[PDB]
């Protein structure tokens, strides 16, 4: 009758001027079967809203693209059970897109 | 295309074009009913125990999907939760200068920026390739270095007898040392005072006093050491 557990905090591996590529590991102590994750951004530029940038992802990694370039962004990243979604994961390190020529 | 021929899908059902088959499958966000995914309903993310949406707010089902109004003296963080206050508006931040304020459920986080360590509270510049002979990391790879240094990292000496600079003249020689530069007597000159950053200070020695020749009158001269009666030297 509960939510999975929230999931590590998710890692910056590509890094363009359009895009980023994010990785998490699911808890340790998950508690309950998780169907999905679903990835959040933020960018202080956008606003003070956490943007759902993708949903129904079933592999531990993802490339959020359609970025903006020479921006900051944080991500973050919520387990979807039969019962609701988890707490979310840490914030990931912020990072900056980069920037054209 | 053989769903297209025969074995019909109802319409909460997507037909998928197989080679050895025709088989139907339930869209995102409906749930199958029968055995074979042929009529599925729509799942009501509402129901009662289910917490798809989060903190301080109120949930709507829709077909196919959900959505959340936060409570109404809430405002919203993401999607599926809500706080009470925006506990970081601009120009009053509990955060860093060189910081990130984002709101949660219970208060705000603070987070320093690209190029910079801490705990949001408290932010520092880092500095990849560091700073060096004493310099001060201000910005993100960006060092400020102190008055005799220069460089990236404050790693190059700053010549002060070829930057113009220091006018080390009189009786002096200017030197050049890593951070700074030095004002060294010429021969047969002493330093009068105790020290002095510029030529002033080397005087002129009574250059035979407690030298010449056996049987030689000496004379005293600017940087001179003169022996006459034979020698009849004229020393510098
Ligand atoms: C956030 O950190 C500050 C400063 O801590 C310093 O930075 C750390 C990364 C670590 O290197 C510590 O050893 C440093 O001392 C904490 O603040 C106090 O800040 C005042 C001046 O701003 C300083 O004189 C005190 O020594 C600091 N106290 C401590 C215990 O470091 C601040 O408390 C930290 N905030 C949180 C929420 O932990
Ligand atoms: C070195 O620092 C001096 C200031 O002390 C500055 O005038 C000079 O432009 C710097 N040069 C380089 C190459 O950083
Ligand atoms: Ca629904
Ligand atoms: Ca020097
Ligand atoms: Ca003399």
């Amino acid at each position: 009758s509960s939510p999975p557990g929230a999931p590590s905090q998710p890692v910056v591996t590509e890094i363009t001027k359009n895009s980023i590529t994010l990785t998490w590991k699911p808890n340790p102590q998950t508690g309950a079967a998780v169907t999905s994750y679903v990835i959040e951004a933020f960018s202080p530029a956008a606003g003070n809203t956490w943007r759902t940038v993708a949903d129904g992802v079933q592999l531990e990694t993802h490339t959020v693209s359609g970025l903006q370039p020479n921006t900051i962004y944080l991500f973050l990243v919520r387990a979807v059970g039969a019962w609701g979604l988890s707490e979310p994961s840490p914030v990931s390190e912020p990072v900056r897109t980069q920037d054209s020529s | 295309d053989f769903c297209s021929e025969r074995h019909n899908c109802m319409e909460n059902s997507i037909c998928r074009n197989l080679n050895d088959r025709a088989v139907c499958s339930c869209r995102d966000g409906f749930r199958a009913l029968r055995e074979d995914n042929a009529y599925c309903e729509d799942i009501d993310e509402c129901a009662e125990g289910r917490h798809y949406c989060r903190e301080n707010t109120m949930c709507v089902n829709t077909p196919g999907s959900f959505m959340c109004i936060c409570k109404t003296g809430y405002i919203r963080i993401d999607d599926y939760s809500c706080t009470e206050h925006d506990e970081c508006i601009t120009n009053q931040h509990n955060c860093d200068e060189n910081a990130l304020c984002f709101n949660t459920v219970g208060g705000h986080n603070c987070v320093c920026k690209p190029g910079y360590t801490g705990n949001g509270t408290t932010c520092k510049a880092f500095c990849k390739d560091g700073c060096r002979n004493g310099g001060a990391c201000i910005a993100a790879n960006v060092c400020a270095c102190p008055q005799g240094f220069t460089g990236p990292s404050c790693e190059t000496d700053i010549d002060e007898c070829s930057d113009g600079f220091v006018q080390c003249d009189s009786r002096a020689n200017c030197i050049n040392l890593p951070g700074w530069y030095h004002c060294e007597c010429r021969d047969g000159y002493h330093d009068n005072g105790m020290f002095s950053p510029s030529g002033e200070s080397c005087e002129d020695i009574d250059e035979c006093g407690t030298s010449c020749a056996n049987d030689t009158i000496c004379f005293n001269l600017d940087g001179g050491y003169d022996c006459r009666c034979c020698t009849g030297h004229h020393h510098h």
